[PDB]
């Protein structure tokens, strides 16, 4: 069968954090079910592994008592909670399912593995972004060929969208991606490559959809008069 | 932690590539069996093969896997387009009371050509100078590969400060792209006389300057 | 750290040491006065350090009070069949003792497991982790607990208010390896006066 | 196949049992030590889980056929794990028998009847109504006091008595049985062993064939206490009738030891006592519990184990906390044995300290078996063991070698008919009472007697089983024999007729092989190793082995006897024959007081 999980989640620097497991049709009520992480810079951790039929609870010597497991006999789920977060979270859980045999060895591996759950955390937490259009000017336009777009700054969290006339236009599009910042924000950048004989009859519009801060910001684009 | 493995291997498209797997005599040489497993950056990871000794469905033959005493050993016959990933090792640890990973080796020899690089430096526009922040972006397009060196100077001394560097990423033509930006303020904007960021590719140093006045 | 840690292992999946390139001394294993039964068959339990072995195979798991008396070769049951058989030539030196104190706790301790169906027998210093549900009828359940389909792993009982009969009892085993390979762990001479 | 694949199923109730019955007996040991609004929640979250866990096995037990199976290990056990009992009808009748036993356990229990003369000074029934039937002298407060207790609450109890006894009829009907007595008759079978069988025909064959030797004695002693009661009361009391209904020492008629200090056929002689050696020693309970212990490791029976030391209740820490009194065991299980014990410094206590004692050391015998080997088909088993340790520790001669009884008291002609007389009002005055009740309701859950006609045959067969004398006639709306402990809440009755025959069948048995030739009650297992290892070997059995099966090494007998009762009292048989010269033995049916 196939394992579907839950898709970005950001959260405060000690809150909680509340991720789901589902399970498409059966064979979940029978075998164990663990939380394999993953984070970019160190290997593969492996917090806990957790029965279903019984409910009894089997973490590691390396995790505190900060983390409980618990499982749903009723719509076969699974749920994660974890509070009191720190600023090494920033990482990615895999809910796996286990099959045992028998051997002399009786290791315990990961035939099943889920979708993936991006918990992210960090400071400078959602606010109202700003959008700022950017024009060419005389000396930046040499042929018949002109670079122009819109730049957002103070946006957070991911991932933001950036459309051009609402899907209107395809050729000559590139989207920048993210980048850190000191303060922990980001910043992203989307230009495009237009003919010169068409900056005085028709717009470019940028349109910017912030779906987990319900935002859309939509602001004209005009070029520069005194260059 | 208690296992370790080499940070990369280097191999050629048609001969056997071996990669060895070392731990202690408590998780690995105990008796228990172990688990290979394949990181693809950009979906989840499966399952290869479990106890070196089955095979499991939907796996290619060419895995071999084996345990000669304290260490495994995993060895592959030929290069597809699909081993850019990284190789794990999975044991149970009883010392650690659970399973653990080991460190992981990429599989990548060399694939990145060069190219000339085309630099746009864009100043700042009046809306942005009221908002008490001045961002100096820096964009950098076609060029190959995506290792691009990028600093800052005021025409009378290197800028250490705010300096921030984006990875570049594929576009439709098989070129990269990338931005840099510069947190700066409206007060001192003004006050000096040009700025500028110079970046170099294999030696090519290619410089572009504005004006504020 | 294996006999005193933070918790232990179940009985389906064990704690497995190996002790190589060390030296130790069995002599304060004899007089440490804290241990319930002491059991040492193939070998004396005062004249073991003087000769020399190969490997040392250390196994710890949780056992019932009741269930201390089957691990011995020998004998037939519920817990010394379906998880660690003991074979004919067994030479090794179980150790047992009480500490309710610390695997237990008011409640409900239920946090160990053990196996209690099994399809056929097994061979002796094997691991069975399997997890799958032992069909007892003559027709398939697909993973249900329904008719003629039963878990075989069950949940202990362990309780800090209990009597002796049934307590958490911290049981290891210290077997030796005879092979073609010189002496590696092996207590060595005691210094005198 | 069958054989592996029950096993499989009795186990796993083995397992999960053991876990249900541990935290369900948890909730009822917090729940008598501090009472509060939230122990009483779980008592009722882990009752009704283990009612529930009970219905859904016996459902899923029914598939598996009966017929196939020779092991008698099993068949045994399978019986017992198919007893539906409230859930064999539907949704209505099963929550409506839960709402009338409700109703009949708060009703019984503040049992409030006290005077006409003012409604404010009232007196509750345990202890309150114990306490003035016991220490009472006058004719005319007994007589208050047997009629007015009879007189408010038996009015509304008869219309809840003659709905109880349908839903017990119709639940045996569907049950597969014929009446509500057959279920109890139906306990006592036993099926797979061969040439040791027990049907229900020769349950009541073998009581009234006992019945005619011991009635002999019971009209002997009833002419001795005639003979007693005409001196004290002459104008009450008239030696050609029969004993009035109040004058039977407790309200019910059960325990006759109220009369003990007014029949003294000796007075002169001084009785032995425990108080008077316990005030210069401080007695206290944990010197109880050890002394105890130690005449049970030098017969042979193994020690108690730790666990019963750590949580046991000793003594009520002042009046901080309300404890309730009521002697009983707990089978947690897991080597778990708790006990509830409020000592105090009487006779009474010393009794029960050693007869409670051998309860838990027979819940210690089959302490390496799972949950399916509890105790046997009957549960006399629990009384009967108990006891006769009581009485072999309440004999002059095991105080006296102890170091407690002096030695200067002898044993004359004349201080040992004594002891014989005060054990015959609590084993053998009961006797007659067992075939009274238990052939009366035997008899109406058929339904051979109609509605109008229960209280009439209840009155006609107290004149010639027991022989009571009643002062007012009563009609049929008084409701008399639901006023006991074990028909208030469903117990079970044929166990007291058997813990009566037991108790005197152990007590020889046990020193016949200790060359002890002399008499039965002076029988004494002090320093005796051989004689505890025959005990126990069969202490551990349960319901492995049938009753008839068990007893047959023992004492040689298939069914039971009343010969060691016969030899029991054999000096008392001599005592009572030689002083019965002019009182006239027997009584008449047609004699009544209100016809004078
Ligand atoms: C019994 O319950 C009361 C309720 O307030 C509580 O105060 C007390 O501590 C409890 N006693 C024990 C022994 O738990
Ligand atoms: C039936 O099986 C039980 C346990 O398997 C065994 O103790 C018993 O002896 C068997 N019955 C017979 C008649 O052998
Ligand atoms: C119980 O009695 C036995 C036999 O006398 C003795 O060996 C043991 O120490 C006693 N245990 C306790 C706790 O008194
Ligand atoms: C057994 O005999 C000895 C010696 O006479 C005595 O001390 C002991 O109390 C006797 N045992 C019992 C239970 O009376
Ligand atoms: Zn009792």
């Amino acid at each position: 069968v196939q394992l579907v999980e839950s898709g970005a989640e950001v959260k405060k620097p000690g809150s909680s954090v509340k991720v789901s497991c589902k399970a498409s049709g059966g064979t979940f009520s029978s075998y164990a079910i663990s939380w394999v992480r993953q984070a970019p810079g160190q290997g593969l951790e492996w917090m806990g592994g957790i029965i279903p039929i019984l409910g009894i609870a089997n973490y590691a010597q390396k995790f505190q008592g900060r983390v409980t497991i618990t499982a749903d006999k009723s719509t076969s789920t699974a749920y994660m909670e974890l509070s009191s977060l720190r600023s090494e979270d920033t990482a990615v859980y895999y809910c796996a399912r286990e099959n045992g045999y028998s051997g002399y060895g009786a290791a315990a591996n990961f035939d099943l593995w889920g979708r993936g759950t991006l918990v992210t955390v960090s400071s400078a937490s959602t606010k109202g972004p700003s959008v700022f259009p950017l024009a060419p000017s005389s000396k930046s336009t040499s042929g018949g060929t002109a670079a122009l777009g819109c730049l957002v700054k103070d946006y957070f969290p991911e991932p933001v969208t950036v459309s051009w006339n609402s899907g209107a236009l395809t050729s000559g599009v590139h989207t920048f991606p993210a980048v850190l910042q000191s303060s922990g924000l980001y910043s992203l950048s989307s230009v495009v490559t237009v003919p010169s004989s068409s900056l005085g009859t028709q717009t470019y519009i940028c349109n910017v959809n912030h779906k987990p801060s319900n935002t859309k910001v939509d602001k004209k684009v005009e070029p520069k008069s005194c260059d | 932690s208690v296992l370790t493995q080499p940070p990369s291997v280097s191999g050629a498209p048609g001969q056997r590539v071996t990669i060895s797997c070392t731990g202690s005599s408590s998780n690995i040489g105990a008796g228990y069996d172990v688990h290979w497993y394949q990181q693809l950056p950009g979906t989840a990871p499966k399952l290869l093969i479990y106890g070196n000794s089955n095979r499991p469905s939907g796996v290619p033959d060419r895995f071999s896997g084996s345990k000669s005493g304290t260490s495994a050993s995993l060895a592959i016959t030929g290069l597809q387009a699909e081993d850019e990933a990284d190789y794990y090792c999975q044991s149970y640890d009883s010392s650690l009371s659970g399973s653990v990973f080991g460190g992981g080796t990429k599989l990548t020899v060399l694939g990145q050509p060069k190219a000339a690089p085309s630099v746009t430096l864009f100043p700042p526009s009046s809306e942005e100078l009221q908002a008490n922040k001045a961002t100096l972006v820096c964009l950098i397009s076609d060029f190959y590969p995506g290792a691009v060196t990028v600093a800052w100077k005021a025409d009378s001394s290197p800028v250490k400060a705010g300096v921030e560097t984006t990875t570049p990423s594929k576009q439709s033509n098989n070129k990269y792209a990338a931005s840099s930006y510069l947190s700066l303020t409206p007060e001192q904007w003004k006050s000096h006389r040009s700025y500028s960021c110079q970046v170099t590719h294999e030696g090519s140093t290619v410089e572009k300057t504005v004006a504020p006045t | 750290e294996v006999f005193n840690a933070t918790r232990f292992a179940s009985v389906y999946a064990w704690n497995r040491k190996r002790i190589s390139n060390c030296v130790a001394d069995y002599s304060v294993l004899y007089n440490s006065a804290s241990f319930s039964t002491f059991k040492c068959y193939g070998v004396s339990p005062t004249k073991l350090n003087d000769l020399c072995f190969t490997n040392v195979y250390a196994d710890s798991f949780v056992i019932r009070g009741d269930e201390v008396r089957q691990i011995a070769p020998g004998q037939t049951g519920k817990i010394a069949d379906y998880n660690y058989k003991l074979p004919d030539d067994f030479t090794g030196c179980v150790i047992a003792w009480n500490s309710n104190n610390l695997d237990s706790k008011v409640g409900g301790n239920y946090n160990y497991l053990y196996r209690l169906f099994r399809k056929s027998n097994l061979k002796p210093f094997e691991r069975d982790i399997s997890t799958e549900i032992y069909q007892a009828g003559s027709t398939p359940c697909n993973g249900v607990e329904g008719f003629n389909c039963y878990f075989p792993l069950q949940s202990y009982g362990f309780q800090p208010t209990n009597g002796v009969g049934y307590q958490p009892y911290r049981v290891v085993v210290l077997s030796f390896e005879l092979l073609h390979a010189p002496a590696t762990v092996c207590g060595p001479k005691k210094s005198t006066n | 196949t069958i054989e592996e694949q029950a096993k499989t199923f009795l186990d796993k109730f083995n397992h999960e049992a053991e876990d249900l019955f541990y935290q369900s007996s948890l909730a009822s040991w917090n729940y008598n030590t501090n009472i509060t609004e939230e122990n009483v929640q779980n008592m009722n979250n882990a009752g009704d889980k283990w009612s529930a866990f009970l219905k859904e096995q016996s459902t899923l037990a029914q598939m598996y056929p009966l017929q196939e199976i020779q092991n008698l290990t099993v068949k045994l056990q399978l019986q017992a794990l198919q007893q539906n009992g409230s859930s064999v009808l539907s949704e209505d009748k099963s929550k409506r028998l839960n709402t009338i036993l409700n109703t009949m356990s708060t009703i019984y229990s503040t049992g409030k009847v006290c005077n006409p003369d003012n409604p404010q000074e009232c007196l509750l029934l345990e202890p309150g109504l114990n306490e003035i039937m016991a220490n009472s002298l006058d004719y005319n407060e007994r007589l208050w006091a047997w009629e007015s207790w009879r007189s408010e609450v038996g009015k509304q109890l008869r219309p809840l008595y003659e709905e109880y006894v349908v839903l017990k009829n119709e639940m045996a009907r569907a049950n597969h049985y014929e009446d509500y007595g057959d279920y109890w008759r139906g306990d006592y079978e036993v099926n797979g062993v061969d040439g040791y069988d027990y049907s229900r025909g020769q349950l009541i064959e073998d009581v009234e064939h006992t019945f005619e030797e011991i009635k002999p004695l019971y009209e002997h002693l009833h002419a001795y206490v005639r003979a007693k009661l005409m001196n004290a009361y002459p104008s009450y009391i008239s030696p050609i009738g029969c004993l009035p209904a109040h004058l039977l020492g407790d309200m019910w008629g059960r325990f006759w030891t109220n009369l003990y200090s007014l029949t003294v056929p000796f007075g002169q002689k001084p009785n032995i006592d425990v108080t008077d050696a316990m005030v210069d020693q401080a007695w206290d309970a944990q010197r109880i519990f050890k002394e105890a212990e130690k005449f049970f490791v030098s017969v042979g029976l193994p020690n108690m184990t730790q666990g019963f030391w750590e949580n046991s209740m000793l003594t009520d820490p002042g009046n901080v906390q309300k404890a309730v009194c009521h002697p009983t065991a707990w089978d947690l299980g897991k080597g778990d044995f708790r006990i509830l014990m409020c000592t105090k410094v009487t006779m009474d206590d010393f009794l029960t300290a050693h007869h409670e004692m051998g309860h838990i050391q027979y819940d210690m015998a089959y302490a390496a078996q799972p949950f399916l080997l509890r105790n046997g088909a009957n549960e006399g088993f629990h009384e009967a063991v108990g006891e006769i340790m009581s009485l072999s520790a309440a004999t002059p001669k095991h105080l006296k070698s102890i170091g407690l009884l002096s030695p200067d008291f002898q044993e004359d002609n004349e201080t040992e008919i004594n002891f014989l007389l005060k054990q015959a009002l609590t084993i053998v005055g009961t006797l007659p009472f067992t075939y009274m009740l238990e052939k009366w309701r035997w008899m109406v859950f058929k339904g051979e007697i109609p509605k109008d006609q229960w209280m009439k045959k209840w009155w006609e067969m107290k004149r010639e089983i027991v022989g009571v004398v009643e002062p007012v006639p009563h009609d049929e709306t008084y409701c008399d024999p639901a006023s006991l402990f074990h028909v208030s809440n469903d117990y079970s009755f044929i166990r007291y007729y058997t813990r009566t025959l037991y108790q005197f069948q152990f007590q020889e048995a046990l020193c016949q092989a200790a060359k002890h030739e002399g008499p039965l009650h002076k029988c004494d297992i002090s320093n005796s190793t051989e004689a505890g290892q025959k005990l126990f070997n069969m202490l551990r059995l349960g319901k492995s082995e049938p009753w008839t099966l068990a007893l047959e090494n023992v004492v040689g007998a298939k069914n039971m006897n009343v010969r060691p009762l016969l030899n029991y009292f054999e000096p008392l048989f001599t005592w009572l024959k030689d002083q019965n010269k002019n009182s006239f033995v027997g009584w008449s049916t047609d004699w009544s007081p209100y016809a004078d």
